RNA sequence: UUCAUCUAGACAGCCGGACGGUGGCCAUGGAAGUCGGAAUCCGCUAAGGAGUGUGUAACAACUCACCGGCCGAAUGAACUA
């Protein structure tokens, strides 16, 4: 049980962010393009799946 | 394309000093003397009036005057670094297993250990960079306080704490243990 | 296409400088667009609210002082959200009638606090859990069978200062609200000259 | 515990005693009997069987008190004079029978006061705005038309 | 290259708001803008969509188009090789 602040807090570190969708590269949530050169800095970006 | 010159002003408040050689920046202000090795940017820095500093890049590309920029915010960090100083708080996230931190020094290290972590038995030593203090802060409940001249040295020191607790085999949406920045400020409050 | 868009709000304002011979400068901030709709209700026919961006009001003035140049003291009054409520009748009355939307608002995050808040012994009844604001600030307190209890009067902010973050969250969930919103007369522009709203 | 008064402010299937499995979950937690609230219901708003109606309910203390809320939306449907509709069968039933031009302002005018519009002819658009969703032809014009109209000046709205 | 926004205040940012008829109409048990079907209104307005989203069984509660202050000078989109 964590206080809903503090669970808000990490999520925003560990699930409030993309994925690159060839990549499968963790990328910052607002971010516009891909950040590895192995997916061709691809602007195809997925939202991280939430918590069911 | 070229730009003929491009210019970015820096403002020196009036109880700060700088000296700066070729690329050697020297910030002297009330609580210490910051400095940096400036040699892989190739710029130019002039004065104005003493309080005003401005750097100039004549001849500059796209990826060149990108630099200039960060220039300009990598010694203005120093400026309201040494003046009103960085601080970081930290809170620690933990579902059942609560994060046994503690201050220990082995031969004069001062090593931030930390133990019981989501029941790990590891006793995880992250450094305490050079200048950097390390407190508790009480009125709140697991907090840390982090504080320094150099925003580097906080700021990746706290990294360095935060990548020292990242969990492993686990799905990390739902075992959001950690230890999260959660303020990034100045320690001087409203200064 | 906005020149005539924009031209026509010009010549609206220019009307009302000519009949109504009052003006009432309001610094209508932190007010919502539900509440400030009501306004309008009771202002039905007596009088009106014109309203604009003033980036452009302060230079449709200047190209209407040419013909009436008695707007100069106006200039610095001009800043933020501020709204002309011309008039064309008795001032007293128009003011009673605005002052009246008095909505206290609680502990509304960011606003300034405009009271120098007195807070009298209350029993909470939140749960101990939460009481982590209570302990962060001081605040001596008991928890009384899980009823917290507010010992007497103390002003941690006072009329004018920002209500800090944690205050300000811990007077949420305590519904005490020292934001009353109504829409703030600081000035009123009188048949040539502006002269603050307090006077009246 | 005589005083406490209570506002419930919610619309009710008309002229028929209301669907238990709808009010239960709401009014009663509030201690109100299934029954009553139908009863209360039903006979208020018999004209408006088969119709939809808000009806606000003064609740004091575990006593009840409804009153059918005059909502434009469902005043204008009575306006079309509609007796009871086999809507269980009708599917997409589509009230567009057609009213003249002054039943919208006795509608209009009941809306005068909660409405904020400097005249009735603003008013009488709103409800020839709702019109536009209910579908209803206006005396064989389009609403919108009398709307413009209402500018346009043609049509002279009475302002009373 | 084409089209647009621009000191009669541009984009960005902190945010500087986001109503009423109305819980629009048909059906879903429950859809109140936001599961689906038809059409995409008017009023106060600087402005607010019969609603881009999160979301509730439905509400709710946030959030977003729209612009709702402040700073003050160039910016946005789609294509081309
Ligand atoms: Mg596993
Ligand atoms: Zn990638």
């Amino acid at each position: 049980i964590i206080e809903p602040s503090l669970k808000a807090l990490a999520s925003k570190y560990n699930c409030d962010k993309s994925v690159c969708r060839k990549c499968y590269a963790r990328l910052p949530p607002r971010a516009t393009n891909c950040r590895k050169r192995k997916c061709g800095h691809t602007n195809q970006l997925r939202p991280k799946k939430k918590l069911k | 394309m070229k730009y003929i010159q491009t210019e970015q002003q820096i403002e020196v408040p009036e109880g700060v000093t700088v000296s700066i050689k070729s690329r050697i920046v020297k910030v002297v202000g009330p609580r210490g003397t910051l400095t940096k090795n400036l040699k892989h940017i190739d710029v130019t820095f002039t004065k104005v009036n003493n309080q005003l500093i401005k750097v100039a890049v004549h001849n500059g590309g796209r990826k060149h005057v990108a630099a200039l920029r960060t220039v300009k915010s990598l010694v203005d960090n120093m400026i309201t670094g040494v003046t009103k100083g960085y601080k970081y708080k930290m809170r620690y996230v933990y579902a059942h297993f609560p994060i046994n931190v503690n201050i220990v020094e082995k031969d004069g290290a001062k090593f931030i250990e930390v133990r019981n972590f989501l029941g790990d038995k590891k006793i995880r030593n992250v450094p305490v960079r050079d200048g950097v203090t390390i407190e508790f802060s009480t009125n709140v409940k697991d907090e840390i306080v982090l504080s320094g001249n150099s925003v580097e040295d906080v700021s990746q020191n706290a990294a360095d704490l935060q990548q020292i607790c990242r969990v492993r085999n686990k799905d990390i949406r739902k075992f959001l243990d950690g230890i999260y920045v959660s303020h990034k400020g100045f320690i001087t409050e409203d200064l | 296409g906005i020149r005539e868009k924009k031209a026509e709000y010009f010549a609206k304002l220019r009307e009302y400088l000519e009949e109504y011979k009052s003006l009432f400068v309001v610094g209508v901030d932190n007010v919502s667009s539900q509440q400030m709709h009501e306004v309008r209700k009771e202002l039905r026919g007596r009088a009106v609210v014109l309203m604009g961006k003033n980036t452009m009001v302060r230079r449709a003035i200047r190209g209407f002082l040419s013909d009436l140049p008695d707007f100069e003291k106006l200039l610095p009054f001009v800043k933020g959200n501020v709204g002309f409520v011309f008039t064309n009748e008795p001032l007293t009355e128009i003011k009673n009638v605005i002052v009246s939307n008095r909505v206290a608002a609680p502990a509304r995050a960011g606003a300034v606090a405009p009271e120098d808040i007195w807070v009298r012994a209350v029993n909470t009844g939140m749960e101990p859990g939460k009481t982590s604001f209570f302990q962060a600030l001081g605040v001596p307190t008991k928890i009384a069978r899980g009823t917290i209890e507010i010992v007497s009067d103390v002003k941690v902010v006072d009329a004018g200062n920002k209500v800090g973050q944690s205050e300000a969250s811990l007077l949420n969930l305590l519904n005490i609200s020292p934001f009353t919103f109504g829409l703030t007369v600081v000035q009123v522009y009188d048949n040539g000259q502006v002269f603050p709203s307090s006077i009246l | 515990d005589p005083n406490e008064v209570k506002y419930l402010y919610l619309r009710a299937v008309g002229g028929e005693v209301g669907a238990s499995a709808a009010l239960a979950p709401k009014i009663g937690p509030l201690g109100l009997s299934p029954k009553k609230v139908g009863e209360d219901i039903a006979k208020a708003t018999k004209e408006f069987k088969g119709i939809k109606v808000t009806v606000q309910l003064k609740i004091q203390n575990r006593q009840a008190a409804a009153s059918v809320v005059p909502s434009a939306s469902s005043l204008v449907i009575t306006a079309l004079k509609e007796p009871p509709r086999d809507r269980k069968k009708d599917k997409n039933v589509k009230h567009s029978g057609n009213i003249q031009l002054d039943e919208i302002i006795e509608i209009a005018r009941q809306m005068r006061d909660k409405s904020f519009g400097r005249t009735l002819a603003s008013v009488t658009k709103e409800i020839l705005g709702t019109a536009q969703s209910v579908g209803c032809r206006v005396d064989f014009k389009n609403p919108h038309d009398i709307i413009e109209g209402i500018n346009a000046g043609e049509i002279e709205i009475p302002e009373n």
